[PDB]
């Protein structure tokens, strides 16, 4: 879910939320894919 | 403000003055024109009362309430789109737009013919009789009393029946609890620390308010996620 | 090693308001309404108690451990180069 | 505040003024309201009981409780969801969102019709008698003595029955521990810097404590292990 | 504190007072009063004697010790797991987490309905007779003496029965002895430094010392040696 | 300190006091209180004799000497290691570590149950008289006597009996010595600054001499050639 | 050679605080609450003693050996280089 | 003596460092969009 941009808020703390909105919600932005495309990118190459 | 203004009649500030025996010749009469002064010279938009009337204008002029102190705003009754201000020197002239308002007594004068208003207002709280009815807060009761006795000191000092002194430490008292009495009127409760909090934190900036009737000016900002 | 301390009086806090939720809305709004007019504060303007009190700003409980630290820090790449160059084997021959 | 707010009642303030002997024309009836002023003028939310209400609003208004002094929050009853302010200059008002409240007199003034809300509040403790009942807090219990040694000396500086220096040193010594006063009060105990240790460390920054009853704002923020 | 707190009792005060001829008309009733005052005013916690209860919680509410002065903490009873402070406005309330209390008078207010819960707090050391004890620390003692005489000083230059320079030394001399006496009481022992030594070094920081009665707080922190 | 302490009985005080003869009055009760006061007002810990007495804690709790003023260390009389203090706030309470130690009155308030427990203390040292027996020093001998000098005259002040200017000069001069005194005693020997010299200069640092009674503390560190 | 040293008086510790969990909760918030109105400071206020008793900021037990360290140092480049020359094996003839 | 003195006044708003914070901000963001697409700033020209 990472890699498809879905942050789980009960993964990163514990959660004393549903709506999708940022004043309770978290955006999460996606710097670890551009890291995998890289190596996926290279073994379509090999 | 963060206490909630409990009414209480003029005369409960005479049992006050009168525990002075200098101001044992004080009215109610003279209440009434130093406690009118005093709210006055304060400002606090919380001693007064909100109000809502619509009126008709006949052909850019309408006339007014007789309780009214201060517009809110005046507002178009079929639309809702507020008025904001005549800046027109030349308003309903003809010689050979966004709509406006302009007051000066009990005639308002707009930039539309024939319409009906809404106009929210302050006006004073008065009694079952006709008179002012002033809030219970042992700091505006405090300060109004020494308001009185500061303007009846300094008559008193005119005429040489009064120290110097005397009048010092009335002018500093006064000076004092004109502060204190300001701060406890308009600094928030937690509740418009909340719709200030609201307004200030906004990634989308909301610069339309005064075309609603500030309604959604509290209001929270909402981010969708992505 | 911790950060510098502020020393925060609360003397200003206004009327009907906890400390808590004072500072939990300056968290947000980088603003603090404060009340200059308050019943503590009636010394300082009416000259009665020392001006200093309505005045001088916040102090700090500022330890300067970061210059220390930089100091041993500049001291082990001292060391580390002299017992380089007893052995005859130098950073750029270590790589 | 450190110290638990034990209750006294008010003729014990008198067995300390009255050992003045300039003090001993002082009645209950003035300890009353010098009493009040000073409760007021200080502004401690520890002297106050908290209460809860559950009003019902039948077109958005509600009466208000009889004892009420200043609003915590209003929130809505099978929600819990709070009200911030109304900030609408048009509310009840019809032309031809988040919910709010407004409060000036004993009544409340909400966005919503027809709907039941509970309304924390604060509120004087009395006696058994209707009176109030003051902390036995020496620190509160000394600089309210020096309040009304205060009021009465500046009535009798303006007579001429006091000297300039007995009124210095005695507006100088309520000035002191009215600050020390308002710092005992105020100063958290160690129960509640743990709460604002919570607060005020967060990775995840919790900005949205107004909806709840400020229930989740010291609590303990967890990160989990990765 | 370097000193131990050797109690003695209140008329140890009396014969210092009493080599004063201008204080003879002193009594043990004005000792006690005032050494009150003085106990709160400086407000150290080493005056006071740590006691702990366990108290049973009805619903939400629980009674609080008679000899209650301030709570050092609050847990519960089965768990220990500390309890921090209730910033809820609407508690005990339903509509249609983290355990917190709450104290006004000889009630606590608790975020949990059913428990036992201990109380560790701070209580005046009493006598045979039910009358405080002091400590015989010759520094408190003379701040205590000169407390005494600088409120009976003040009365008499109200009075005009003492000089102006006879109580501006006087208010001089408690001045300094009061911050004598503050240093006295605060500033650590070598036993405690060891403590705070232990608190303040340390290369993974302990965060969560209130969760336990802050036991470990002063405690090592050691590192392997790898 | 540089010079020794060799003990003088206390009318070795009076000799000086009663040279002057307005201090004719005094007597070996006042010179008694006011050496007292003064030996506790400047903490001199070289005035003090060092003790250690083994005590036995049955339960969390040990009867300490009688002739104790402040603890130097509490250790075990097992192990030699010694114990920091107590800051947990529900030690000996059970629900449903490194030891510590707190002291009150007479009681001393451990962390181990059943143990018996090394404390190294001061007391006053006395006389063949049960009474405070004062270091013969000319410059502590000369600051008591400026002491009691300055405490009789501020009676005689307060009483009309002395010149502002002559209160102003013992005040003056009693505050020279006191800080001359003061550094008199606290100043290290030749002897001292070596093992300050000790502690100061170490290239390995030794962070751990709480453990021992600061045995190790100024031994002087060695480093091996290589 | 340790670091500088913070000479702090505790005179504004407010009441019922121990300067224990004073200090612990001034790491974790980098805020020390104090108290101005303290019993141990009505002197300074009220005119009767030194007004610097509430006042001057707090001093630093500060030695400098740190530019005698550093001057240490560079003479023992200066005296290594020496030493070099007078062989006639240069630093970079020695790497 | 102050109205034969102390110079002229300015309303001077610096909203500049406001406008140069708010640009510095759009470069930020259109700089975190090219590293999360993979597509540099060197590799569009």
């Amino acid at each position: 879910d990472l890699l498809n941009g879905r942050l789980h808020m009960s993964d990163l703390e514990l959660v004393l939320i549903k709506a999708a909105y940022i004043p309770d919600r978290l955006q999460h932005y996606p710097i670890m894919n551009s890291k995998l495309n890289v190596l996926r990118g290279e073994e379509s190459k090999r | 403000m963060v206490n909630n203004i409990n009414w209480v009649k003029l005369p409960v500030i005479l049992d006050r003055l009168l525990r002075h025996p200098l101001l044992t010749d004080l009215n109610l009469e003279t209440a009434i024109q130093y406690t009118l002064d005093f709210i006055s010279a304060m400002g606090l938009p919380n001693v007064y009362v909100d109000k809502i009337e619509t009126i008709d204008i006949k052909e850019y002029r309408g006339e007014l309430p007789c309780d009214l102190i201060s517009i809110n705003q005046v507002r178009l009754h079929k639309n809702g789109i507020a008025l904001r201000a005549m800046t027109d020197n030349f308003n309903a002239y003809p010689t050979h737009g966004e709509p406006s308002f302009k007051t000066q007594g009990r005639v308002i004068f707009t930039s539309i013919k024939h319409e009906k208003v809404d106009i929210s207002y302050k006006a004073i709280m008065l009694d079952d009789e006709g008179l002012p009815l002033i809030p219970d807060n042992p700091i505006f009761l405090k300060t109004l009393e020494l308001y009185i006795k500061k303007e009846w000191f300094t008559i008193l000092f005119d005429m040489g029946k009064i120290s110097p002194a005397v009048l010092n430490n009335t002018q500093q008292e006064y000076a004092f609890k004109a502060g204190q009495c300001n701060n406890e009127f308009v600094i928030p409760s937690v509740s418009e620390m909340e719709a200030i909090t609201n307004m200030w934190n906004q990634l989308i900036p909301r610069v339309t308010e005064f075309r609603r009737g500030f309604k959604n000016l509290g209001d929270k900002e909402y981010i969708r996620v992505h | 090693n911790w950060g510098s301390i502020l020393e925060l009086d609360l003397s200003k806090v206004p009327k009907g308001w906890d400390v808590g939720k004072w500072m939990y809305y300056a968290r947000v709004n980088h603003i603090a309404v404060i009340d200059s007019f308050k019943e503590g504060t009636i010394g300082a303007s009416t000259g009665k108690l020392a001006g200093a009190l309505n005045n001088a700003g916040k102090g700090m409980i500022e330890t300067n451990i970061g210059n220390y630290i930089q100091q041993q820090i500049n001291l082990l790449e001292f060391i580390k180069m002299e017992m380089a160059d007893v052995a005859g084997i130098s950073k750029q021959r270590e790589g």
